[PDB]
DNA sequence: TGAGGTAGTAGGTTGTATAGT
DNA sequence: CAACCTACTACCTCAT
């Protein structure tokens, strides 16, 4: 029998409100067909509506919008409508949506003017209440309400082409990894070689003082000059640690804990950091918590590097791309570079004014994406680098510390699909 | 090379016990899970105040669109959406005119510009709940521009406007953070919003530009305040779609006293919540907590029974039964003095676990193909007790990300206690979507210290306070 | 003087265009 | 105070 419930609607203005009532209605018992459901590939896209508007649909529905009475298909596809409607000879067999408020009463086509109306513009539901309860004032045959068929098309019609696909791919990380380190750290009994004025930061070499020691991965004849009196200093008295027996955490004692160990090793990695850094060509931004390092304007070929941008310029400011390192042990030995942005008004002097750093760097910082954040910053590390991967980080006149450019990739399954 | 794990993007439930992804997406779809319907609006402002929230009440019922509905979808109506139905005509109000705030705002301190004009809605409020028997779901508190603007630190009055002098120099502040706090003993729910939210066409600047663009993103806020509005009423949205039932999760919450000569006294909070959260916040008492020399917070094994007890036994009358798992939220690593207090109480049964959630700055995951991050859900288990989660990122259904750069993962550490790693951040990712003031695909902090600072600011506000346990609706 | 860390503020605009050296 | 996230300063602070 006559029980499916077409309606016709305007696409693509109001194309929104077919997609909240026909899965609204599906689950309230309703057997309902729109254009919106089915997706066709068939050369006879009028045969289907024609066929199923003449012998199965019980009521045709209309969306009286604005683009709803001047779109082609709209008026043909209610054709057959008021050709059927002569058939079974019922009045109210075509009732239409009024969702659009500007349409005077003169616009509305004069197939449907004259039509019993309703009203949505006040409240949707309010519309719905009062058109239902004519569907119970003309027995139309409905199953009993169940909302389990309702979302089985949402997740099959508009949610089946955006969900978690299974493309396996890999991910490029900002941790990079250390190569080698020195074979020991060794701590020096300097006692009052080293005065209790001098600050460490001026060694030249990565220098932390202990309570009674300075730790160092330089050997103790690295630094007489800086420092003398260090000439009578004995190699016996400094107690020595092999570093891979930090790391694998085999080392612990009463008068230092590998814990303890671990956090001095981070900071001198970065002070190491900073040496060579002045070696390698960057300009330095002051920061709260660390130093940045950005590349001045021209010191590269068309301030391009490999084909990739490092430095451009907003507006009138001059903006250029930057890093500022840090280290961490767990769970591997790897260097941390992130990313940062620093703003100039002619190329070379910094703008003093952090109001605008900030301001400004989101202006542009949020329109990059993706690719532009590790196309620059898989840049800048290769220009740091020394050789074709590796960094030299100098701690020792013959102990360095290298670090390798190429970050460690993640795998993985379940990809989105790329828009 | 290692490889991570996704986790399935677990599913919260809706009215007619179906389930869906998107809150936003199966409510017009569903509606709420257990609905009340009427909603009395309790309005407390100026005349301009009324008509502003009487145009917007009066538009809620129209439909309002966003500027890219593929991300944000569209809003069909409050009674077409909930089934409770809120009328304009439906209104209790008790004035404040603008004269009375010219009298009392116009002082030369902050503290009392911001306490005199926090009086001046607390007498108003209670006595307009007590004399009339009307039961009003919500009271709504529409405060005008120009007191946000001049109630808070930092926000000097000018040398011009006063009309009364302090009377001593200055040898919380913040408005809907005290106005929050002097109604807690009487548990009444309140929501503030001002008239530069709900009237943003009326106030511009010179250019005769709006001053709060909101003409891409209208759509949106009706999903935000008009799902908020519902809740404080009495009626929760959506539970959780699937878990296994009786678990507790804890939120704990600290916070500094910058006005006290010991810098550790701070005001603790504990907050629980289930499948609901609704849940219930247990105010815990004053004690020196903070470590100025190791820096993190720490409690005293006195509060931690006094107050997980105070906790778990309204749990005992919530459900009919003691909780068999519990996990315990919070921002710093736990020491060992501090885990035996919770031992102690807890039921031989009852496995206990705490959990360290860092929004630290550990790694960045740069996709290797295409300008779109990678998809929210990978998770990277170094080993059994830590793991990274990727709460920012993608969305495959949304089609835009929630992170306007490369995301940043927040770093979950089982720091006491022993369980399975992979089940924590599958039920981590569920107290994402499970937050009721914004109605969004996900949050990037849980939710059990979604609001820890906010807590935490009501709380030191006021100290002569005895705040029992209360629900969350009546904090927000 | 720097150490680390935590909690106060500030600013931007609702985000993957399309003309064109 | 619609709200999230994510950056970054200077401030008050204690400790070494």
């Amino acid at each position: 029998m006559r029980n499916k419930i077409f309606i016709s609607h305007a696409t693509p203005e109001d194309d929104d409100f077919t997609r909240w009532l026909s899965l609204k209605l599906i689950g309230l018992g309703y057997e309902v067909w729109c254009d919106i459901l089915f997706l066709d590939k068939g050369v006879d896209f009028w045969s289907t509506i024609e066929k199923e508007i003449r012998e199965n649909t019980c009521k045709f529905l209309i969306v009286s919008s604005t683009a709803g009475n001047k779109r082609e298909g709209v008026l043909k596809e209610l054709a057959v409508a008021t050709k059927v409607k002569k058939h079974l000879q019922d009045d109210m067999f075509i009732i239409p949506l009024a969702i659009d408020e500007n349409l005077s009463y003169d616009d509305i086509n004069i197939e449907i003017v004259r039509l019993n109306a309703i009203d949505f513009k006040k409240s949707w539901a309010k519309g719905l209440q009062d058109l239902l309860d004519a569907f119970e004032k003309q027995n139309v045959p409905k199953k009993p309400p169940d909302h389990s068929k309702s979302n089985l098309l949402y997740q099959q019609i508009f949610l089946h082409d955006k969900q978690a696909i299974e493309k396996e791919e890999t991910y490029d990380s900002n941790w990079f990894p250390i190569i080698s380190f020195p074979n020991e750290l060794r701590f020096h009994r300097y006692d009052w070689r080293l005065p209790k004025q001098f600050d460490v930061r001026t060694l030249a070499f990565p220098a932390i003082r202990y309570k009674e020691y300075l730790c160092t991965f330089a050997w103790e004849y690295d630094f007489i000059h800086q420092l003398p009196k260090t000439e009578t200093y004995n190699g016996q008295e400094s107690i020595r640690i092999s570093t891979s027996d930090i790391l694998s955490g085999r080392y612990d004692t009463d008068f230092i804990r590998n814990y303890e160990c671990q956090r001095l090793i981070v900071q001198l990695i970065n002070k190491a950091f900073e040496l060579r850094m002045k070696d390698k060509n960057v300009r330095e931004y002051q920061m709260s918590k660390t130093f940045a390092y950005w590349i001045e304007k021209g010191k590269l070929e068309k301030d391009k590097f490999e084909k990739i941008k490092l430095v451009g310029k907003q507006k009138n400011k001059y903006w250029h791309f930057g890093i500022s390192a840090a280290g961490k042990l767990y769970p591997s030995p790897v260097l941390m570079v992130s990313s940062h942005i620093i703003f100039t008004m002619d190329g070379i002097n910094l703008i003093k004014s952090k109001s605008i750093q900030h301001s400004s760097r989101r202006k542009q910082g949020k329109n990059w994406w993706n690719d532009k954040w590790r196309e620059k910053l898989l840049a800048f590390i290769r220009f740091l680098s020394d050789d074709q991967n590796a960094i030299y980080l100098n701690v020792g006149s013959e102990e360095k510390i290298l670090i390798s450019n190429k970050p460690l990739k993640f795998f993985g399954k379940m990809s989105y699909v790329t828009p | 090379m290692k490889e991570l794990i996704y986790i399935e993007e677990p599913s919260i439930l809706f009215a007619h016990g179906q389930k869906c992804t998107d809150p936003r997406d199966g409510l017009a779809l569903f509606g709420p899970l257990n609905q009340i319907y009427g909603i009395k609006s309790g309005v407390v402002g100026t005349q301009k105040g009324l008509q502003i929230f009487k145009s917007y009440l009066d538009k809620i019922q129209k439909p309002i669109y966003n500027h890219n509905n593929i991300t944000r979808p569209m809003f069909p109506g409050f009674e077409a959406v909930f089934g409770c139905k809120w009328e304009s005509q439906n209104i209790v109000f008790k004035e404040i005119t603008d004269e009375e705030i010219r009298r009392y705002l116009f002082n030369a301190s902050t503290h009392k510009r911001t306490y005199d004009l926090v009086t001046l809605f607390n007498d108003k409020i209670i006595t307009a709940n007590k004399n009339d028997e009307e039961r009003v779901d919500v009271w709504f508190v529409i405060v005008p521009e120009e007191i946000y603007k001049y109630c808070r630190p930092n926000s000097v009055l000018p040398n011009e406007l006063v009309q009364t002098k302090s009377l001593i120099s200055k040898s919380d502040a913040q408005f809907h953070d005290q106005l929050k706090a002097r109604l807690l003993e009487h548990t009444i729910p309140t929501q503030i919003l001002r008239e530069s939210t709900l009237a943003w066409r009326d106030f511009k600047n010179t250019f005769g530009a709006p001053i709060r663009d909101f003409s891409k993103i209208e759509g949106h806020l009706a999903w935000t305040i008009s799902t908020a509005a519902y809740y404080k009423a009495g009626g929760k949205p959506w539970k959780l779609g699937d878990i296994r039932p009786g678990v507790c999760y804890l939120g704990l919450v600290y916070k500094k006293i910058e006005k006290s000569k010991n810098p550790q006294n701070a005001c603790c909070a504990a907050q629980m919540f289930l499948d609901n959260g609704d849940g219930t916040v247990f105010k815990g008492e004053v004690g020196p907590w903070y470590n100025p020399e190791k820096g993190e917070y720490h409690l005293k094994p006195k509060e931690a029974k006094a107050l997980l007890t105070q906790a778990l036994e309204s749990y005992k009358e919530q459900n009919k039964s003691y909780p068999k798992e519990v996990f315990i939220h919070a921002r710093t690593r736990f020491n060992d003095e501090e885990w035996n207090a919770f031992n102690e109480v807890t039921p031989k049964n009852t496995n206990l676990v705490g959990v360290t959630i860092t929004k630290s700055k550990p790694l960045k995951l740069y996709k290797t193909e295409g300008a779109f991050p990678i998809m929210r859900g990978n998770a990277y288990i170094v080993d059994e007790k830590k793991a990274f989660l990727w709460t920012l990122g993608f969305v495959p259904k949304l089609q835009s990300t929630l992170s306007m750069e490369v995301p940043n993962p927040i770093f979950i550490e089982i720091n006491k206690g022993e369980a399975e790693i992979q089940q924590v951040l599958k039920d981590i990712l569920a107290l994402t979507k499970l937050n009721y003031n914004a109605c969004i695909y996900a949050d990037g902090e849980p939710v059990t210290l979604r609001f820890a600072n906010k807590i935490g600011e009501i709380l030191t506000a006021s100290t002569e306070i005895k705040t029992p346990p209360l629900a969350f609706k009546y904090y927000i």
